[PDB]
């Protein structure tokens, strides 16, 4: 009576993850990227509810490897010092067991070990190494251009619209773009620079609150500005200035949010409590200079909810040129420094904060900052987006004639 | 679920293992949920604890998935359980005198 | 992992109310996860009660008005906690109660059909009897 | 609703049985919106099989099942000492579904 | 021009078919040769994907047609539902959540009836 | 290859159809990459215009056939005239001078019969 | 993707048709712009040859279809053979060795029946 009927142009997505190309408008973007598109290009959807998660996205790793493809072709260090951890002369470790006498005197004496299940030596063994590499060095300029990440053929990038978007949860006002908004490659520990802000109000996140080990991202609505310059009498000295009473209002509404939602406690701010010094300082690259600026006096807002240069707050800042790679593990040396003076006016847009939850008398919570991940600094600009795969084939049982 | 003993003052070794070979984000904690370390990409923090200076992690093993922890100047004030979290491996290693 | 744990086991006089508490460790939030509620008479088959699918609390239609559900997102020092409000304690509401969770994440899982779901993990149940 | 009926309601089985349990439906479930649950006495009635022919990861690879329009077949393969459980079959097609009746296996 | 295949999602299926009808009726240096060829590469890739799905419909006797009447009868266990609920109570999401194993089997039967 | 669509203009319509059948059966420096891509750009543009009119015919069911048979009956006020004058006394110019408002209405009715 | 049109040669004809069904279901310097455009040129040439034979089938009412039922009856002098030998005792080589003058005449008759 009525049978199978084939339809083309069928609105059903999937969630496959693919390579997604670039960009908007002479080394990388010439070779890797496309020109712009005449935006606007949006399709508003109606009664859909697409489930968004930010912390399980797979636009992050593609973009992270893509900026690895940027900065080993645009800002080449003179020398790269990377690990080389290998399992000399042989593959003597074999499948498993114990004994095996390698290492001690130089790298070729005997060190017959004992195991019989395995767990690792120097689980299974690795004798590590250090590949040192020298790369060229033209004094190359740098500027993070906006990168409109455009979806390939037969794919879509879904996008939320509500301004209180917590990353997780479902979004109802789901739109569809063909290509993303303005995204700039700005690596910055300790602080977010040149990011896109929020329309309605500030937002506080985590991958997991109460776990006190995931980088709490705070994204602002007030475009706070920052000014690092290099004046003199010294060659490698610089400083930043930030507007006080913009910073008091910003910290006030941040602690207002954190007190109206998650505690219910007392606040206390502090500095990064140690480790490798690219997290203790606000680190950012600007014009070919790797500014490491001290970030103690910004963080003091010990505030019941109810002597440090109170108007022109100065951040003493060193220029260092033997840097730890965020790209992989290891260090890198660049060209010798610059002679002139560099302007680095930028937008403070967010914060990478952590916790140290406890302890029963307190009562307070020590709310030291963190950062150091650069993938976390992409989850704030890969903010709405979800890669979905269309399939336009459908099957419906109609009459048909 | 391991118990390791170091007398006093010497170095001691703790290991998370990870079968992904990426140097992913991971964390160590004490028994009362105060951090000791933390990877941040390919960097190194320390824990805002009573072990800020004397805690150490050798770095080059992180690509191999071997996530170590070297504690130095052991005394009576380290006798509590330390806990990995890497992806889900909530272990429980213990140090004694 | 999900290590869903409820509150203690009580016993009740007739004609009252009770809020059963189910804590939810290992849960991101109730946007990607939904809380369904089951009861069990001591010696019968299991029995559906309710849902918090996409923050829309609703019990079933044979069981309206008496027992209705609330849910609390993770806050600061609190894991996500679903609570169950039971009115008009009769003599034959004596039962072991269960809270469940499911994964709402992808549409094409098969663990959910428009709020009609299979139940992924399970608590430990609380017995309520009548003196 | 849509009434389910598990059968047989009680059997006994030696160690290493292929226990085949049917679960009838009043309507004809197209799309296979049925699940299989196991409950041992006192603990949590965990899920075994969703969508009729899909095995959960935490459940071992010894359980299976199939569909017969109004019937659904649960199959134990190589019954071990730990799977002596009262079984259940949920229909989760329409709002709200109900479960089966039970199959309390013995020896 | 394949962007607007999804503008009627969330709505029901006959309104989506009318929307398909409406949307189908509605539509000197090295920098030159670098920014010129990638446009042509995207055009050729879109054309080849479209032609790929065109012959994928053409193997079923449905080449070019958005809506075509094929020749495979039912199995009555393929969503035994009244036509009113079929076209007014369910979107596409429920149904390609519902019959995927069945749509593999319908792919096989449409190929077998297409050769004979 | 779309140049010879008009070689039988001025003649009548059946001779033009036979002419359509006959004509369809009948058919290292920077200067290299500058004079090479514009040929490919013209080729891709001609291919996309041809495929555009191919799906424009395909929405009416008639893709793959230059001439064939749709399903919309007349209104008898659409050039009421005997077939002999239709095919032997009038060219195309008179008739697309005559029924343009009517060919918009025929576009609408062919779409409506094409979905059902 | 036109390479595997011949993998069932030497075998008989129905096995070749099944093999057709299976094989169709189965599938920054100047050096950049020099080694990039010839790939696109080969792609556009393959697409245009495929589309050429697609409209060559479309003039017979066979656009897109691998196997299509046309409307031209026999002349009984066109290989008066039983169907069993037709599909099991002879390959393609014998038959396009046998009826070439006849396949020109079948081209003409298929065109004449295709216009009417
Ligand atoms: C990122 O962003 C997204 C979106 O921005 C976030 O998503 C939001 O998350 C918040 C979580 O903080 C949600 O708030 C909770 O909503 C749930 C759901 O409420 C619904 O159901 C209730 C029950 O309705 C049923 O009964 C009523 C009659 O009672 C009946 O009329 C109705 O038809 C149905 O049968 C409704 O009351 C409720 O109505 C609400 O919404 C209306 C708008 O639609 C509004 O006009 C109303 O005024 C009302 O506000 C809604 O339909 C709530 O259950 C939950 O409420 C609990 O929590 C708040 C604050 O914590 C508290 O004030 C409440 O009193 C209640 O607290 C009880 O439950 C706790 C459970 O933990 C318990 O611990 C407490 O002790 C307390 O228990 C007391 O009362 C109960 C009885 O209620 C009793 O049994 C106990 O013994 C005890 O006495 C919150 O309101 C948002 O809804 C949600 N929004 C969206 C769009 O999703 C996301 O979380 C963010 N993520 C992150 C990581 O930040
Ligand atoms: C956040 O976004 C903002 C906005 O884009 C970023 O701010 C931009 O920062 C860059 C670099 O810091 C800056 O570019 C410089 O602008 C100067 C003033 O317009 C120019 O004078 C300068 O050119 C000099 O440097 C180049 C690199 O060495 C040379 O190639 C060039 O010839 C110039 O060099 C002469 O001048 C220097 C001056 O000391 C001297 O030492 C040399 O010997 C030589 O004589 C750059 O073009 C942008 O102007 C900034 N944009 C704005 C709007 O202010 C900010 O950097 C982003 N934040 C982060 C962290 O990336
Ligand atoms: C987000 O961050 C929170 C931070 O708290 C994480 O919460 C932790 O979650 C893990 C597992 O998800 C919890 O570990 C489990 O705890 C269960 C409850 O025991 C606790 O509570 C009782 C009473 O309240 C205490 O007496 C006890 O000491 C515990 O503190 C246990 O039942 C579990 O044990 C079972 O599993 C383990 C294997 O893990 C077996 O070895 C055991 O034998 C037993 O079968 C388990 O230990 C942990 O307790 C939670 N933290 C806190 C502080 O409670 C979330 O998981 C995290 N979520 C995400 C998505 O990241
Ligand atoms: C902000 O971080 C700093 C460290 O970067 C914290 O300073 C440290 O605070 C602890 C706790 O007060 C000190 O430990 C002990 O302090 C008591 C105070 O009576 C003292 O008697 C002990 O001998 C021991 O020192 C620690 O010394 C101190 N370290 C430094 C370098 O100052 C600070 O507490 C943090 N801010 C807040 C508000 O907690
Ligand atoms: C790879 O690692 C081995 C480890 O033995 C290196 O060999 C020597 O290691 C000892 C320490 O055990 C050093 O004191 C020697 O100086 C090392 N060799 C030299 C340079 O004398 C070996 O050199 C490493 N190879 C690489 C990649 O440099
Ligand atoms: C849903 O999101 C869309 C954007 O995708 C909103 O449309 C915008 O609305 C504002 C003010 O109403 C206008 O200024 C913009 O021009 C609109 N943009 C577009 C693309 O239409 C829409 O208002 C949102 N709706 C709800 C209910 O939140
Ligand atoms: C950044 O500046 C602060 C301000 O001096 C330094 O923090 C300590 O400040 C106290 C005064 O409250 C001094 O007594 C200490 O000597 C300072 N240093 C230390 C190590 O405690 C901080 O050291 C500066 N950081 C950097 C990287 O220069
Ligand atoms: C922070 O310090 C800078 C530098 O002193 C201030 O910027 C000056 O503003 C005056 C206002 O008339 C100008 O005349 C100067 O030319 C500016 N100097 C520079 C280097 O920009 C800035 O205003 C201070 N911020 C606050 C809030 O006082
Ligand atoms: C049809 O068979 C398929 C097997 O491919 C079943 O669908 C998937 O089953 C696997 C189990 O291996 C699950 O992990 C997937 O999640 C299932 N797919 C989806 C989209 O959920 C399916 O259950 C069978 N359908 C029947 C028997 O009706
Ligand atoms: C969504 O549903 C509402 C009512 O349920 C209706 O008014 C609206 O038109 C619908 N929108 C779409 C795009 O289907
Ligand atoms: C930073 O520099 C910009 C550039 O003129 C200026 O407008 C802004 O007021 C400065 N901010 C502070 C705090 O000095
Ligand atoms: C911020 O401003 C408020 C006035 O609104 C004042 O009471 C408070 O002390 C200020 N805090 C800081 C850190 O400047
Ligand atoms: C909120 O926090 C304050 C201070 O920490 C506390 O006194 C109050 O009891 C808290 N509110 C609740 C509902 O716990
Ligand atoms: C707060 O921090 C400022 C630095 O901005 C410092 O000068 C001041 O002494 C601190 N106040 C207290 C009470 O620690
Ligand atoms: C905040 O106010 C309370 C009284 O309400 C007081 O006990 C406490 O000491 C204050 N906080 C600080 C840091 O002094
Ligand atoms: C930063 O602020 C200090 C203190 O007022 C001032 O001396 C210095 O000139 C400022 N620098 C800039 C670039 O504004
Ligand atoms: C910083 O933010 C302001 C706020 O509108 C904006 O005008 C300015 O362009 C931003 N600077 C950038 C993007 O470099
Ligand atoms: C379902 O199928 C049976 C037989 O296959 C038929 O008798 C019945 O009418 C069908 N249901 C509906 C609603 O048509
Ligand atoms: C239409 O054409 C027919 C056939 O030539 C003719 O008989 C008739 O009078 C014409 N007019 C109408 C109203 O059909
Ligand atoms: C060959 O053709 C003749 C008439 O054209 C017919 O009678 C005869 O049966 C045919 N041969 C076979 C084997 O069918």
């Amino acid at each position: 009576k009525k049978w199978v009927t084939v339809y083309y142009g069928v609105p059903v997505w999937k969630e496959a993850t693919t390579t997604l190309f670039c960009a908007s408008d002479n080394v990388w973007a010439t070779h890797a990227c496309v020109p712009t598109d005449p935006n606007p290009q949006e399709i508003v959807l109606g009664n859909v509810t697409e489930n968004f998660n930010m912390w399980k996205n797979n636009m992050v790793e593609q973009m992270h490897e893509d900026i690895i493809s940027l900065w080993d072709q645009s800002l080449k260090p003179c020398v790269k010092l990377t690990p080389l951890c290998v399992t000399e002369k042989m593959e003597t470790g074999e499948m498993k067991n114990c004994s095996f006498n390698v290492t001690t005197s130089i790298r070729d004496k005997i060190k017959k070990e004992y195991a019989l299940f395995y767990k690792l030596d120097v689980y299974r063994l690795i004798n590590c190494n250090t590949s040192v590499i020298t790369q060229a060095c033209p004094k190359v300029s740098f500027e993070p251009i906006p990168i409109h990440y455009c979806a390939p053929a037969g794919f879509a990038i879904l996008k939320c619209n509500s301004k209180t978007f917590n990353g997780s949860g479902p979004c109802t006002n789901v739109s569809t773009v063909q290509c993303t908004h303005g995204i700039r490659p700005v690596v910055s520990t300790q602080l977010l620079l040149n990011g896109s802000l929020a329309e309605e109000e500030i937002v506080i996140r985590s991958e997991n609150i109460t776990d006190n080990a995931k980088t709490i991202i705070v994204q602002l609505n007030e475009a706070v500005e920052i000014n690092c310059t290099r004046p003199n009498g010294n060659i490698r000295q610089a400083h930043c200035n930030i507007s006080k009473a913009r910073w008091n209002e910003t910290l006030g509404q941040i602690v207002a949010k954190l007190e109206e939602q998650f505690p219910n406690k007392t606040i206390i701010f502090n500095h990064s409590s140690g480790g490798d010094p690219e997290i203790v300082t606000h680190s950012f690259n600007c014009g070919g200079e790797f500014f490491y600026c001290n970030t103690t006096p910004l963080f003091n807002s010990t505030w019941n909810n109810t002597t440090g240069g109170e108007q022109n707050i100065t951040l003493q800042c060193r220029i260092k040129q033997i840097i730890n790679m965020w790209q992989g593990v290891g260090k890198a040396m660049y060209a010798p420094p610059i002679r002139g003076q560099i302007r680095c006016s930028s937008n403070i847009t967010g914060l990478l904060l952590t916790r140290d939850g406890g302890r029963d008398q307190n009562g307070t919570e020590t709310f030291r900052p963190g950062g150091g991940n650069m993938r976390d600094n992409w989850r704030s600009e890969l903010y709405k987006y979800k890669v979905v795969k269309i399939e336009p084939l459908g099957i419906a049982p109609t009459a048909c004639k | 679920k391991k118990v390791v003993l170091g007398k006093k003052g010497d170095t001691v070794e703790l290991t998370c293992t990870a079968s992904q070979k990426k140097s992913i984000q991971f964390h160590w904690k004490n028994s009362n949920q105060i951090k000791i370390l933390g990877n941040q990409g390919s960097f190194l923090t320390k824990g805002p604890s009573k072990l800020n200076d004397r805690a150490d992690s050798r770095r080059s093993l992180w690509d191999q998935g071997n996530f170590p922890l070297i504690i130095k100047n052991l005394k009576i004030e380290d006798s509590d359980t330390y806990i990995c979290e890497v992806e889900d491996q909530k272990e429980e290693v213990q140090l004694l005198v | 992992q999900i290590h869903l744990v409820q509150s203690g086991t009580e016993v009740k006089k007739p004609g009252s109310s009770v809020t059963v508490s189910c804590k939810a460790y290992g849960v991101n939030t109730f946007g990607l996860y939904a809380v369904n509620w089951v009861r069990q008479a001591p010696g019968q088959s299991l029995e559906y009660i309710g849902q918090i699918w996409r923050w829309k609390s609703s019990a079933s239609h044979h069981f309206r008005g008496r027992v209705l559900i609330s849910a609390v997102d993770l806050t600061g020092s609190s894991p996500p906690i679903s609570s169950l409000e039971i009115k008009n304690l009769t003599s034959d509401d004596t039962a072991v109660y269960f809270c469940t969770t499911t994964s709402t994440y992808d549409k094409w899982s098969g663990l959910h059909h428009d709020g009609v779901m299979a139940f992924s993990s399970w608590g430990q149940g609380t017995l309520i009897s009548v003196s | 609703d849509i009434q389910m009926t598990q059968s047989p309601s009680t059997l006994s089985a030696s160690i290493g049985d292929t226990v085949r349990i049917s679960c009838r439906a009043s309507q004809s479930i197209t799309g296979n919106w049925v699940a299989w649950y196991q409950q041992r006495p006192g603990k949590a009635p965990r899920l075994l099989i969703y969508r009729g022919a899909a095995l959960l990861g935490g459940v071992p690879s010894r359980f299976s099942g199939s569909a017969a329009g109004t019937d659904f077949t649960l199959t134990i393969g190589n019954l071990q000492a730990e799977d002596f459980g009262t079984f259940y079959c949920q229909q989760y097609d329409t709002y709200p579904g109900t479960f089966g009746q039970g199959t309390k296996v013995e020896v | 021009f394949i962007l607007g295949f999804l503008g009627a999602a969330g709505s029901t299926m006959g309104a989506a078919s009318m929307a398909l009808t409406v949307q189908a009726r509605l539509l000197h240096m090295l920098q030159l040769t670098v920014w010129g060829i990638k446009q042509l590469q995207a055009r050729v890739l879109a054309v080849e994907r479209y032609l790929r799905d065109q012959q994928l419909l053409g193997i079923w006797g449905c080449s070019g047609k958005i809506i075509c009447c094929t020749n495979v009868p039912w199995n009555d266990s393929w969503s035994n539902k009244t036509i009113n609920e079929i076209w007014d109570n369910m979107t596409w999401m429920q149904w390609e959540k519902e019959i995927d194993n069945y749509t593999q089997h319908i792919y096989t039967l449409l190929e077998v009836s297409q050769i004979q």
